[PDB]
């Protein structure tokens, strides 16, 4: 059968799957962006840009 | 006019304090021989503001806006006390009575919720 490292070799002839791959990773880095930010918003202090930064957060 | 409850009920005026023509900017005298009181006084805020608290290394704390979240229950009304008449000439209002206090909550910046009486008692 095909080796693990080969899996997704099955959509190489297969466009409609490909988009469909293709989106799914476009939904998933959507998505992290979105968790990402939505935990940085939980955890930043924005009461002292000064010497409080996001940058050092 | 002359409004009634069934009028007001509902509307928010009921929270909102008489007022007085553009035009009336004379003059009440004021007879040193007199007693005088008010009947009623009424207190209506439009803002509140508090001071954020200035970071340690601080410069100067402002006082920043906030957010009313307890609705239309702010204002002090049916406040009564004697008006004295010094031997200065001045004036001097001490409250006897009244709906002289109210709790409100305003929220700051990032959500801090700021309770407070406000109030003018005594
Ligand atoms: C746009 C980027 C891209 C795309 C679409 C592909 C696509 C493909 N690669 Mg290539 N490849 C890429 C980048 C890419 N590669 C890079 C950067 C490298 C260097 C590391 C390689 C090295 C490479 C090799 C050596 C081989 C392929 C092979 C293949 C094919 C089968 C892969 C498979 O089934 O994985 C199956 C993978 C798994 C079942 C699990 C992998 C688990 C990894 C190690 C950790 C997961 C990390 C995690 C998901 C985080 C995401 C990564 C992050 C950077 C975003 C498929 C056509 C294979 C091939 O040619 O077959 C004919 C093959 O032999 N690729
Ligand atoms: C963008 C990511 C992505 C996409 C679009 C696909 C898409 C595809 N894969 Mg690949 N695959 C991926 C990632 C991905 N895979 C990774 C990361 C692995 C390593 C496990 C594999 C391993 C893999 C195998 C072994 C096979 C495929 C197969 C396939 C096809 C059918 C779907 C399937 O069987 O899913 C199977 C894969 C999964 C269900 C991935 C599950 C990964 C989960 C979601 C990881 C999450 C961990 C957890 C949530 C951690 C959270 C945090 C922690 C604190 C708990 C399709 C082309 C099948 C195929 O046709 O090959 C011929 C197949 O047999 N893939
Ligand atoms: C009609 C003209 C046209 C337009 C506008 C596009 C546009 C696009 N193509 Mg291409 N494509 C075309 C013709 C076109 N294509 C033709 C003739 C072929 C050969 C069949 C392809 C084959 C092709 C492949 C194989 C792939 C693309 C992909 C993509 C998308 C990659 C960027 C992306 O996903 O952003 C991220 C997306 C967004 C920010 C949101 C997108 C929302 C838009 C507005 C679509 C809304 C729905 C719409 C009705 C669906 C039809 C989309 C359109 C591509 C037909 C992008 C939307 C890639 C893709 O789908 O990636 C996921 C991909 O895998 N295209
Ligand atoms: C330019 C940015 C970019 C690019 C080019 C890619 C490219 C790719 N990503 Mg995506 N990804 C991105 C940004 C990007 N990603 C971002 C920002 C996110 C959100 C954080 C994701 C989340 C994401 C997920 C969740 C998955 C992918 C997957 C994939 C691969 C799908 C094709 C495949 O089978 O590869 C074949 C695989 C390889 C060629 C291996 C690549 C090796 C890279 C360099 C990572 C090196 C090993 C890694 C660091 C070990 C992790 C260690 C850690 C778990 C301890 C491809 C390499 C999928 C994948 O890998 O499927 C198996 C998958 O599951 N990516
Ligand atoms: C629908 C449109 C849309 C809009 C308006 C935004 C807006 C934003 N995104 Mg989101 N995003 C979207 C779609 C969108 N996104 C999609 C579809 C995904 C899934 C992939 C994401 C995934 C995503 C991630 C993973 C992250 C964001 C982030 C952000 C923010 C920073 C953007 C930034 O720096 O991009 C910068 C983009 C670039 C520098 C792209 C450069 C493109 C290179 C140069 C390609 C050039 C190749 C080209 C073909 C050559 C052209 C030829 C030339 C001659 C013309 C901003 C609020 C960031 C953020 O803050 O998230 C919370 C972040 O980290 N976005
Ligand atoms: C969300 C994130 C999800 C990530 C999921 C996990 C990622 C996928 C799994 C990655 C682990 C890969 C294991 C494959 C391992 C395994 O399959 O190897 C054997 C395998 C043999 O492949 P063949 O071509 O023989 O295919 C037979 C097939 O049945 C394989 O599917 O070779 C490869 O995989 C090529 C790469 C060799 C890798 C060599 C590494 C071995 C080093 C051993 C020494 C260890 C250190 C000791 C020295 C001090």
């Amino acid at each position: 059968g095909l080796p693990w490292y080969r899996v997704h070799t099955v959509l190489i002839n297969d466009p409609g799957r490909l988009i469909a791959a293709h989106l799914m990773h476009t939904a998933l880095v959507a998505g992290w962006a979105g968790s990402m930010a939505l935990y940085e918003l939980a955890t930043f202090d924005p009461s002292d840009p000064v010497l409080n930064p996001m940058w050092r957060q | 006019q002359t409004l009634t409850y069934d009028d007001i009920v509902g509307t928010g005026l009921a929270n909102k304090c008489p007022t007085l023509d553009d035009t009336a900017r004379g003059a009440y005298p004021i007879d040193s021989s007199q007693t005088y009181r008010i009947a009623r006084l009424c207190l209506q805020p439009t803002t509140f503001l508090v001071k954020e608290e200035p970071k340690n290394k601080r410069q100067e704390a402002e006082f920043v806006p906030t957010k009313l979240v307890t609705r239309e229950t702010t204002s002090l009304d049916q406040i009564q006390g004697e008006l004295k008449v010094n031997s200065d000439g001045s004036l001097t209002f001490v409250e006897e009575d009244g709906i002289d206090f109210q709790p409100v909550t305003v929220q700051m910046a990032g959500g801090e919720r700021i309770p407070l009486l406000f109030t003018v008692k005594n």
